[PDB]
DNA sequence: AAGGTAGGGGAGGAT
DNA sequence: ATCCTCCCCTAC
C-alpha cells in the first residue's frame, strides 16, 4: 500500500495513541494508529533486577558508557577516563515508570519511536498489509511497525487541499469586541484535491437596508436563507450573521491538509469561536480519525521564557487544540521567527516580498501605464508581481505613492498595470503591493451596498495573499526538509530550537557508535574568551580590499582538534613558573603530537598561570560526526542553489543553506551552555583558542606578502602553527600570473573568521584575477589540513567607522567592472532598526558627500568639515521650523518583554500603561512603534535632563494635536554625533556642537 | 511544594542567619541557594550579599572603663588574654576578626575544635586567642550551653583553656582597680591577661571591663628573637631597659613607629603593650637592627636558614642520614610521615620545610627563568629586578640556592619513593 | 463602605476602600458582558459575585487562589462550605490537620485566618459546570488578581495545569507557589508541604508567619 | 524548553 | 567632570 507521509500527531485521552496521516497514489487518505510507549535505557544488571516485569524490551547491543565530567590536575599523573562496556536494553512501558538507574533520559519518546523502528517522518513507504487491522473507514491499527515500514520506495507526489481564510469585523472607535461588534465579511480561498480553486466572500446582510439588499441580488449576488443553500462557486453571497458563522465552522471542521491564516490564531479563529458561542449554542468540534476523541476549538497559549534566572518571558504564540490530523499554520509567528523587519505586519511583509521594477509605457492625465517584464528586472520578478496583481487593489510607487489600480492586463510573460499616479520625472519605478489607502472606520458609519462590495474585494485579497506568501517562502519544502533533518513530526518542525532539534541526529550517532554519555559530578561554568578582532588600520581606504573568509571555521576547528566531551585526556594547571616548565617538558614526551593536540588556553582561575588541554585525535568523537552531518546537508543545498534560476527558487534554497549554518554553529554553542547535555567547558574554550590561532596564522603570512615577477613571497614562514609537520615551508611559491604584476599586500582588519587584505590597486578586474590566484595558493600551500578559505568579494570605497561598523560597494568574486556593485551596510545606522527613517536619509547623503570630497582630493584648508557642518545646521534648523516631515519618519520600533531587573523599568511601565488604556494590546514578543513627543509651546532646548518622559507608543490612529510636536532635540543630537564623528577636524567639530546643542560630544 | 524544596529553603534560612562568622567556605553556597530560591519561586527576599565581613560584636558590649556598679547576679568570669582574636565555626576554617581570611592551624588543634562542636550543636562558633604562636580557647558563643561544659570537653580533647571563676554575688561589688587586681590574681593563669569578661546567668550577651593606665615611653631599638622553630617575634626596647610587648609584625607595620621616637603605651599590672593616636622603611629598619638575613613571614619573623640534608630530615620527621639516597628507606619505616611527603609536589614541600613565605615566594618564582634538565634545576635568573625591592623577597632571593639544592634532592627521593 | 451603580443585576457593588482604585474598570468591564452572562443560571447567584471586595487588603500576606467557585451551592466565598461537605475544603483541612494535630473540628474557613485571603480567579461559573465563563471574566479576573498581588507576598495557586502560565498574567513578581488542586486523583494535594514552605518564605521576607490552625471552627 | 562571546552607542546615576 | 551599570542590537 504505497503511501506518502503527511503528518504525525498524538492523542490526549485516557489512552495515548500516535497517528499517521498518509495519502495513497490515488488520493485516498489513510490513518494508521500506533500504540504509544514510554522508552527507557538500562544496563543488563538493571534489566534483570526490576521487580515489576517490563512490558517489552529489546537488546541495544554492547555499548560503551563514558563519564565525560571535567577535572583539572596540577601534574601529569592523569588516570584513564572512567569507562565501562555492558549489554544495554531498551524497555517499552505503556505507562510511565521510574527506574533508579535509567540513562539516555534526555531524549523524547517520539524520537525513540522513529529511530528504534527505522521510520522516517516524511518517507514514502509501501506498507505490508498483513499487520494493519481495519478499525474504521480508512483507519487502521498497527501493533508492529518494525515489520510494516520495512520497505521504502522512491518519493512520489500527491494532491493536497488548502483553506485560506480572513475576516473583517465592525470597527467603531475601539478594537473589535466579540460582545458588541458584529462580523461584516468572511472570505475563503478553497482549494480541493482536484486543484480547483474557489474564491468567494460572504457579506453580512443584516447591515444593509431592504433596498440595498434587493439591489445586491439584482446586480448579481446570491441571497441564501440558511446553510443548506450555500454555493461555493458563487463569488458573492449575502446571508445573516448566524449563517456566516455556521459556514465558517462547516469549513473549519473539514480534514484539510493545511488551514493557513495570518495572525488568525489570536484574532480570526478566536472571534469566530466566541462570537458563535454568544449567538447560538454551537461548538466547533474536532474528532480523531478513529472517533475516540471529540474536542471543541479553544485557542491556548504557549509562552517562551529566557534562559537566565530572574528573567521573564520574551515571546508568546497561540495554538489550535485540534486532534483531527490538520495543521493550523499561522504565518505571523513563522515569519517573525525567520525574518528581519522594522515591524511584522501583513502590509509591511508584502511591501518587501512582492515587488519589481517597471517602466512607464504610456503617460496620461489621470493615469500612468506601467509595463513589467523580464527585460526590466531579474528573472521571475515580473511573474511574481503579475500573480499578485490579479487580486491586488493598490500598487505603491517608489515606496511612497499609493495608487489605485484602474486597469490590469496579465501578459504571457509580464504584466501591464494602469495606476492613478501624478506625472513623475523618470522612466523606471519600483512597484510593490504595500499599504492600502482606505479608512474603514468611516466606511462603517455610512455603510451601504457599494461599500459592502468594495470591502468584499479587500477581504478576498487578504485571504489570497496568505497563499502567495505561503508559496513565496517555500513553507512546504522547509517543513519536509526539517522533519527529515531532525527526526520529529512535520507539525513540530518550526516550534523547537537548538536544545531539542540536535537530539535527533545525536541519538542516531550514539546508537551507531555504541556510546552512552553520563555524568557524576556537578557542572560549574567559568568565563572564557572569544574570537580575535583586529582594530582597523585606517578609516577610508579608497583601495580594493580582498575578503578571504574561512569556509566554516568553528565546525572545522572542532573536527580538526577532535573536540568532544569524551575525547579530552585532561587539563594540566600550574601556579608557578618552575613547575610550569617541568610540566611542559614532560607533556612534549608523554603526548607526542602525531596522536595528541596540545591547546594552550587561558587559565580559568585567577591564581593559575597556565592551563593546557590535551585532546586525543586517534579516535573520532561524537561532536565531529554531528558536525559532519550538518555540514554535508548545507553543502547539498548550496549545490542546488547554484542551479536555481527563478526568483523564488533562489530565495528558498538560500534560506535552507543559511539554516544549516546556524544549526551547525548551535552545536558549538550548546557546548558552552551550562544546561546542555553536551556541555564541556574545556572543549568549548579550546575550540575558540584554535580559532584565534588560525586567524593569526593566516593574517601573518598575508600581511607583507609581495607578488612579483612570476612568484609570490609570503611574509612569514609557512609552517604548521600547532605542531611539527612534514609539509614544505618555503615562503616562495610559483604563480600563474603575468610577470608584469608587482604588488604588495597588507592587512587592515579581521574578525573571528575573515581577513581583510588590502591591495594597492583600484581596478576591479585585476583584483579578481589576483584574488583567485591567491585563493588557489592559500588553500594548497598556506593552509595545511581540512581548513579552506573562499574569495568572496572586492570591497571598493571601503569606509570603516569602528571595529564592527563599515560601509562599502561590493563587487562579488563572480563579477567584473561591467556589473553594478551592491550597497553594503554592516553595523551602521543605515540597517539598525532602532534609529529612524529621518536619520537614515541624511546620514546617507552627507556620508556620500564626504567620501566624494576625500576621494577627489583637494584639502584646500579645513573646507571639508566646514562645508559639511554648515550644511548640516541648515537642514536641522530648516526641519525644526518647517516641520513638514511626517511623523512616520521619526518612529522607532522595539520588542516588548518582561526580562528586566527591578520590574519598574521605564519600558515595562510605558507598555503596561498603554495596554491598560489603549484597545490595542502589545504581546510579550511583539514589536511596537514609539516616538519622542513634546509640547509644541516650548523653545529649542539645549540642556536635556529627562528623555524617558517624552516616550509614547504609536497606535494605528495616533494623530498629533495642535499642542504637540516632534521632540527634535533627541533626533537631531543623535544624527549630528553620527555625521560629525566622520570628520577629522579637532577645532571646527567641537565649536559646532557648542553652538547647536551645547553638549559634550563623543568621538571614537 | 516538595520536602526537597522545603529543605533547600531551610538551608538558605539557616545560612542567611549564620553570617558574619562563617565566611570561610559559605558565600559560594549562599549564592547557589539564593539563585535556586528565586528560580523556583520567581521572587526571594534576599539581596545576594557577597561581601560579608567577619564581626561578632553583636554578642558583646562596649568596653567598660569607668568604675561602674552591678551588685546582684550569678556571674562567670574569664581572664581575657592579650593577642589576636580568631573564631572557628561549625564545619568551617579558622578566621580572624575584622578582615575575613583563611589561616592554617595545627591539625591536632582543628580536630579537637571539631570534636567539641560535634559533641554538642548548641555552639555557634568558638573563640581563640593567638599570642607568641600559642593557641588558647577562651569563650564559646552558644545558645544552649553555659560557659562550663565547653571547658570540660575542651580540656579532655586537648585544647588550652583559661581558668574560669563562678560566683553568686549579693553584696556590694563596685568595679575599680582594687577589684580588678583581686580578680585577675584569682585565676592562676600564666598568659598575659588584658581584660576580664563576665556573663550573667540567663543572658548570652557578653560584657568586658578593662582597667588600664597610659605610659609615655621612648623606643631605642627593636630586636627580633626566637620563640619556636625558625619563628621569631619582635621585642620593642626602650631607653630604660623595659620592653613593650608586640603580638605580631602587623602591629608595628601599621603603627608606623620608628626607633628613637616617643610613643604611647598601654600599661597593665604585669605587662605593657604598644598603644595605637612607609611600609618598606619600617620593615627594612627592624630587619637591619637585628641583621640583614631576616624576612617577614606574614605574621612573624623568620631567619635565613642554612638548609641541607640534615634540615630536610628534621622537618619530614625521619632519622638523620648523610646520603640523599638513604631517604627512601628512612621514610617507609612509618606510616605517619608519608602524609606530608607523597601528598604534595616537590615545589610545595620545599617551600614549607625550608622556611619560605607564600605570597613573596610565588612572586619571586613568577619573575624567574629556569634551565631544567631531566627535571633538575641547573640555572636560573631574574627577568624583572623591580620585584626584588621588597626586603622579604631580596632576603629569600639571595639564598635561593638553598631551595634549588633541596628541590633537586626532594625530586631524587620521590623518584624511588613513589 | 462605598458602592457603585451597575446597569444590570445585581445593579450595585459594595466594596471596601482598599478596592476603590480598580472600581472604575470593573464597572466598565462588567457592563460589557452582564447582558450576555445573566441569560443563564449561574453559580453563585449574581448578588454574590462581588462579595470578596468587602475585604481589607492591608492585613493580608498570603493568597489562596482557586480557579472558579463550586459548580453548585456557591456562597460567593471561595472554598466555603456551610456544612463542610465539599471535597476541596476536606483535603485543605485534612492536610493542615496532619501538620498541626488539630483533628476535632466542625469546619474550616480560610476567611478567619490571620493574613489569609482566599480568592476565586473566576468570579462565577455556569450552574453545574466548571471553567465555563472564561470568556466573560477574562478582563475582570486579570485586574482583580493583580490588585491582590500588589498586597500579598506569597501567591498560592491550586492546580498545576491551570496556573502554569500565571507568570504571564502578572506584572509584579510575587513569591509564587503552585500546588495540586484538592479534587484530583491519587490524593496529590495531601502529599505537599506548602503550609510550612509558605511560613519559611514569609520569615525570609521578614513577615509574620500564619497560624493556619486558626481556620478551624468547633 | 532554554546556543556562545565581542563591542558600540545611549540614558541615568552616584558621586 | 567622571566613571559605572544596564540595555538594545549587531557583527562574528
Ligand atoms: N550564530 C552564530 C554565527 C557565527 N558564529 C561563530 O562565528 C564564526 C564565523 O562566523 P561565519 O563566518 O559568519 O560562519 P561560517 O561558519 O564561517 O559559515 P560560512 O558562511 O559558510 O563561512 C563561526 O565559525 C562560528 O560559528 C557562532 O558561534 N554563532
Ligand atoms: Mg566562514
Amino acid at each position: 500500500m504505497d503511501v506518502r507521509c503527511i503528518n504525525w500527531f498524538e492523542s490526549h485521552g485516557e489512552n495515548r495513541f500516535l497517528y499517521l496521516k498518509s495519502r495513497c497514489r490515488n488520493g485516498e487518505t489513510v490513518f494508521i494508529r500506533f500504540p504509544h510507549y514510554f522508552y527507557y535505557v538500562v544496563t543488563d544488571e538493571i534489566y534483570q533486577s526490576l521487580s515489576p516485569p517490563p512490558f517489552n524490551a529489546r537488546p541495544m547491543g554492547k555499548m560503551r558508557t563514558i563519564d565525560i565530567d571535567e577535572t583539572i590536575s596540577y601534574n601529569l599523573d592523569i588516570k584513564d577516563r572512567k569507562c565501562s562496556v555492558a549489554d544495554m536494553w531498551l524497555i517499552e512501558e505503556p505507562k510511565k515508570r521510574s527506574i533508579q538507574n535509567a540513562t539516555m533520559d534526555e531524549f523524547f519518546n517520539i524520537s525513540w519511536f522513529y529511530i528504534s523502528n527505522g521510520i522516517s517522518p516524511d518517507g514514502c513507504y509501501s506498507l505490508d498489509e498483513q499487520y494493519l487491522t481495519k478499525i474504521n473507514n480508512g483507519c487502521y491499527h498497527c501493533d508492529d511497525p518494525r515489520n510494516c515500514f520495512a520497505k521504502e520506495i522512491p518519493r512520489f507526489d500527491i494532491p493536497r487541499s488548502y483553506l485560506f481564510l480572513a475576516i473583517a469585523c465592525h470597527f467603531d472607535k475601539k478594537f473589535p469586541s466579540v460582545f458588541i461588534n458584529p462580523i461584516s465579511h468572511t472570505s475563503y480561498c478553497y482549494i480541493d484535491l482536484s486543484g480547483k480553486r474557489l474564491l468567494f466572500t460572504l457579506i453580512n446582510e443584516e447591515m444593509l437596508t431592504e433596498q440595498e439588499i434587493q439591489e445586491a441580488v439584482d446586480r448579481g449576488c446570491l441571497r441564501i436563507q440558511s446553510l443548506m443553500e450555500m454555493d461555493y462557486e458563487r463569488e458573492l453571497v449575502l446571508c445573516s450573521e448566524i449563517v456566516l458563522l455556521r459556514i465558517a465552522k462547516q469549513l473549519l471542521e473539514l480534514t484539510f491538509d493545511y488551514v493557513v491564516t495570518f495572525n488568525g490564531h489570536n484574532f480570526d479563529l478566536r472571534y469566530i469561536t466566541n462570537r458563535l458561542e454568544l449567538l447560538t449554542g454551537e461548538k466547533i468540534i474536532f474528532r480523531s480519525p478513529d472517533k475516540k476523541e471529540a474536542v471543541h476549538l479553544c485557542i491556548y497559549e504557549r509562552n517562551q521564557s529566557s534562559h537566565k534566572g530572574v528573567c521573564g518571558m520574551a515571546n508568546t504564540t497561540f495554538h489550535v487544540n485540534n486532534n483531527n490530523g490538520t495543521i493550523f499554520f499561522d504565518l505571523y509567528s513563522f515569519i517573525q521567527k525567520s525574518e528581519k523587519l522594522d515591524s511584522y505586519k501583513l502590509d509591511s511583509i508584502s511591501k518587501n516580498a512582492f515587488s519589481c521594477m517597471g517602466k512607464v509605457l504610456n503617460r496620461g492625465v489621470r493615469e500612468m501605464t506601467f509595463i513589467g517584464d523580464d527585460t526590466t528586472d531579474a528573472k521571475g520578478k515580473a511573474d511574481t508581481f503579475a500573480k499578485v496583481l490579479t487580486t491586488g487593489n493598490y500598487v505603491t510607487v517608489d515606496e511612497d505613492i499609493i495608487c489605485k489600480v484602474i486597469r490590469k492586463d496579465i501578459l504571457e510573460n509580464g504584466f501591464k498595470v494602469v495606476l492613478s499616479c501624478p506625472t513623475l520625472p523618470n522612466d523606471i519605478y519600483k512597484l510593490s503591493f504595500g499599504k492600502d489607502d482606505i479608512d474603514l472606520a468611516q466606511m462603517y458609519k455610512d455603510y451601504n451596498l457599494n461599500i459592502a462590495l468594495d470591502m468584499a474585494r479587500y477581504c478576498i485579497h487578504d485571504a489570497c495573499l496568505c497563499q502567495y506568501l505561503w508559496e513565496y517562502y517555500g513553507v512546504e519544502t522547509k517543513t519536509d526538509a526539517g522533519a527529515a533533518t531532525y527526526v520529529l513530526p512535520q507539525s513540530m518542525v518550526f516550534e523547537y530550537r537548538a536544545s531539542t532539534i540536535i537530539k535527533g541526529p545525536l541519538l542516531k550517532l550514539l546508537l551507531e557508535t555504541k556510546t552512552i554519555l553520563v555524568r557524576s559530578e556537578t557542572k560549574q561554568k567559568f568565563p572564557y574568551e572569544g574570537g580575535k578582532v583586529f582594530a582597523p588600520k585606517q578609516k577610508m581606504f579608497s583601495n580594493n580590499v580582498l575578503i578571504f573568509d574561512y569556509n566554516s571555521l568553528y565546525p572545522n576547528v572542532c573536527i580538526f582538534g577532535n573536540l568532544s566531551p569524551e575525547t579530552l585526556v585532561g587539563v594540566v594547571v600550574s601556579t608557578n613558573r618552575l613547575e610550569e616548565e617541568i610540566n611542559n617538558q614532560l607533556l612534549l614526551q608523554k603526548y607526542p603530537p602525531p596522536r595528541y593536540i596540545t591547546v594552550h588556553c587561558e587559565p580559568r582561575l585567577p591564581n593559575l598561570i597556565s592551563e593546557i588541554a590535551i585532546f586525543d585525535r586517534s579516535i573520532e568523537g561524537t561532536i565531529p560526526r554531528l558536525l559532519r552531518t550538518f555540514l554535508a546537508e548545507r553543502a547539498r543545498y548550496k549545490k542546488m542553489l547554484k542551479q536555481a534560476t527563478s526568483s523564488t527558487e533562489k530565495a528558498i534554497y538560500d534560506s535552507m543553506q543559511y539554516t544549516y549554518k546556524i544549526v551547525a554553529n548551535s552545536v558549538y554553542g550548546l557546548m558552552g551552555f551550562r544546561n546542555s547535555a553536551l556541555y564541556s567547558y574545556a572543549s568549548a574554550k579550546s575550540c575558540t583558542s584554535i580559532g584565534r590561532r588560525m586567524i593569526l596564522y593566516l593574517e601573518s603570512v598575508l600581511n607583507g606578502a609581495e607578488l612579483s615577477n612570476g612568484m609570490l613571497r609570503f611574509a612569514n614562514t609557512l609552517s604548521n602553527p600547532f605542531y611539527m609537520d612534514d609539509r614544505d615551508i618555503n615562503p616562495i611559491v610559483k604563480t600563474s600570473l603575468p610577470i608584469d604584476y608587482r604588488f604588495r599586500f597588507r592587512s587592515v582588519y579581521g574578525d573571528t573568521d575573515s581577513v581583510f587584505t588590502e591591495i594597492d590597486s583600484q581596478d576591479v578586474d585585476k583584483s579578481i584575477e589576483i584574488a583567485k590566484e591567491l585563493e588557489r595558493l592559500i588553500n594548497s600551500r598556506v593552509l595545511f589540513n581540512n581548513f579552506k578559505i573562499e574569495f568572496e568579494a572586492v570591497y571598493k570605497n571601503l569606509i570603516m567607522q569602528s571595529k564592527k561598523k563599515y560601509t562599502t560597494m561590493k563587487y562579488s568574486a563572480s563579477s567584473n567592472s561591467k556589473s553594478v556593485p551592491e550597497r553594503i551596510n554592516k553595523g551602521t545606522s543605515e540597517t539598525r532598526r532602532d534609529v529612524s527613517k529621518f536619520h537614515k536619509n541624511m546620514i546617507k547623503t552627507y556620508k556620500t558627500r564626504l567620501s566624494e570630497m576625500l576621494s577627489e582630493g583637494r584639502m584646500n584648508s579645513n573646507q571639508v568639515c566646514i562645508d559639511i557642518l554648515r550644511s548640516l545646521e541648515t537642514d536641522l534648523r530648516s526641519e525644526f521650523d518647517s516641520r513638514s516631515s511626517p511623523l512616520e519618519l521619526f518612529m522607532l520600533s522595539r520588542m516588548h518583554h518582561s526580562n528586566y531587573k527591578s520590574a519598574d523599568n521605564p519600558n515595562m511601565y510605558l507598555v503596561t500603561e498603554y495596554n491598560k488604556n489603549n484597545p490595542e494590546t502589545i504581546e510579550l514578543g511583539e514589536r511596537y512603534y514609539f516616538a519622542y513627543i513634546c509640547p509644541a509651546n516650548v523653545p529649542w532646548t539645549k540642556k536635556l535632563v529627562n528623555i524617558k518622559t517624552y516616550e509614547t507608543i504609536i497606535d494605528r490612529s495616533f494623530k498629533l494635536g495642535s499642542n504637540q510636536r516632534i521632540f527634535y532635540e533627541v533626533y537631531f543630537k543623535r544624527l549630528t554625533s553620527e555625521i560629525v564623528n566622520l570628520l577629522d577636524n579637532k577645532v571646527l567639530c567641537i565649536s559646532f556642537f557648542q553652538r547647536m546643542f551645547g553638549s559634550r560630544p563623543t568621538f571614537y | 511544594t516538595s520536602s526537597a524544596d522545603l529543605t533547600n529553603l531551610k538551608e538558605l534560612l539557616s545560612l542567611y542567619k549564620s553570617l558574619r562568622f562563617s565566611d570561610s567556605v559559605a558565600i559560594e553556597k549562599y549564592n547557589s541557594l539564593v539563585e535556586w530560591g528565586t528560580s523556583t519561586y520567581w521572587k526571594i527576599g534576599v539581596q545576594k550579599v557577597t561581601n560579608v565581613e567577619t564581626s561578632i560584636s553583636d554578642y558583646y558590649d562596649e568596653v567598660k572603663n569607668k568604675p561602674f556598679n552591678i551588685d546582684p547576679g550569678y556571674y562567670i568570669f574569664l581572664p581575657v588574654y592579650f593577642g589576636s582574636v580568631f573564631i572557628y565555626s561549625k564545619g568551617k576554617n579558622m578566621v580572624e576578626l575584622g578582615s575575613g581570611n583563611s589561616f592554617q592551624i595545627p591539625d591536632e588543634i582543628r580536630s579537637a575544635c571539631n570534636k567539641v562542636l560535634d559533641s554538642d550543636n548548641g555552639i555557634d562558633f568558638l573563640r581563640f586567642v593567638l599570642l607568641n604562636n600559642r593557641w588558647i580557647m577562651e569563650d564559646a558563643i552558644s545558645k544552649y550551653q553555659s560557659p562550663v561544659n565547653i571547658f570540660k570537653l575542651a580540656s579532655e580533647y586537648g585544647l588550652n583553656i583559661p581558668n574560669y571563676l563562678e560566683i553568686e554575688i549579693e553584696e556590694d561589688t563596685l568595679f575599680d582597680d582594687e577589684l580588678y587586681s583581686i580578680m585577675e590574681r584569682s585565676f592562676d593563669d600564666t598568659f598575659p591577661k588584658i581584660s576580664i569578661s563576665y556573663i550573667k546567668l540567663g543572658e548570652l550577651k557578653r560584657q568586658v571591663v578593662d582597667f588600664f593606665k597610659f605610659s609615655f615611653m621612648y623606643i631605642e631599638s627593636i630586636k627580633v628573637d626566637r620563640i619556636g622553630d625558625n619563628i621569631f617575634i619582635p621585642s620593642v626596647i626602650t631607653k630604660s631597659g623595659k620592653k613593650i610587648l608586640v603580638k605580631d609584625v602587623d602591629h608595628l607595620i601599621r603603627s608606623k613607629v620608628r626607633e628613637h621616637t616617643f610613643v604611647k603605651v598601654k600599661k597593665k599590672n604585669t605587662f605593657s603593650i604598644l598603644y595605637d593616636d612607609t611600609r618598606g622603611e619600617v620593615i627594612k629598619r627592624i630587619i637591619d637592627t637585628i641583621g640583614r638575613d631576616y624576612y617577614v613571614n606574614g605574621k612573624y619573623f623568620s631567619k635565613v636558614g642554612i638548609a641541607g640534608l640534615k634540615q630536610l630530615t628534621n622537618k619530614l620527621d625521619i632519622n638523620e642520614c648523610a646520603t640523599v639516597d638513604e631517604l627512601v628507606d628512612e621514610i617507609n619505616k612509618s606510616g605517619t610521615v608519608k602524609r606530608k611527603i607523597k601528598n604534595q609536589s616537590v615545589f610545595d614541600l620545599s617551600r614549607e620545610c625550608l622556611g619560605y613565605p607564600e605570597a613573596d615566594f610565588i612572586t619571586l618564582v613568577n619573575n624567574m627563568r629556569f634551565k631544567i634538565e631531566n627535571c633538575k634545576v641547573v640555572n636560573f635568573n631574574i627577568e624583572n629586578t623591580n620585584c626584588l625591592n621588597n626586603p622579604s623577597i631580596e632576603t629569600i632571593y639571595g639564598n635561593f640556592n638553598q631551595f634549588v639544592s633541596i628541590f633537586n634532592t626532594v625530586t631524587d627521593v620521590k623518584k624511588r619513593l613513589f | 463602605m462605598n458602592s457603585v451603580t451597575i446597569s444590570h443585576a445585581p445593579y450595585t457593588i459594595t466594596y471596601h476602600d482598599d478596592w476603590e482604585p480598580v472600581m472604575s474598570q470593573l464597572v466598565e468591564f462588567y457592563n460589557e458582558v452582564a447582558s450576555w452572562l445573566l441569560r443563564d443560571e449561574t453559580s453563585p447567584i449574581p448578588d454574590k459575585f462581588f462579595i470578596q471586595l468587602k475585604q481589607p487588603l492591608r492585613n493580608k500576606r498570603v493568597c489562596v487562589c482557586g480557579i472558579d467557585p463550586y459548580p453548585k451551592d456557591g456562597t460567593g466565598v471561595p472554598f466555603e462550605s456551610p456544612n463542610f461537605t465539599k471535597k476541596s475544603i476536606k483535603e485543605i483541612a485534612s492536610s493542615i490537620s496532619r501538620l498541626t494535630g488539630v483533628i476535632d473540628y466542625k469546619g474550616y474557613n480560610l476567611n478567619i485566618i490571620d493574613g489569609v485571603i482566599p480568592w476565586n480567579y473566576y468570579l462565577s461559573c455556569k450552574l453545574g459546570e466548571t471553567k465555563s465563563h472564561a470568556i466573560y471574566w477574562d478582563k475582570i479576573s486579570k485586574l482583580l488578581l493583580q490588585h491582590i498581588t500588589k498586597h500579598v507576598s506569597v501567591l498560592y495557586c491550586l492546580g498545576k495545569t491551570d496556573f502554569s502560565n500565571i507568570r504571564a498574567k502578572l506584572e509584579s513578581p510575587v513569591t509564587t507557589i503552585v500546588g495540586y488542586h484538592p479534587a484530583a486523583r491519587d490524593h496529590q494535594f495531601e502529599k505537599d508541604r506548602s503550609f510550612e514552605i509558605i511560613n519559611v518564605l514569609l520569615e525570609l521576607d521578614n513577615k509574620t508567619p500564619i497560624n493556619w490552625a486558626q481556620g478551624f471552627i468547633y
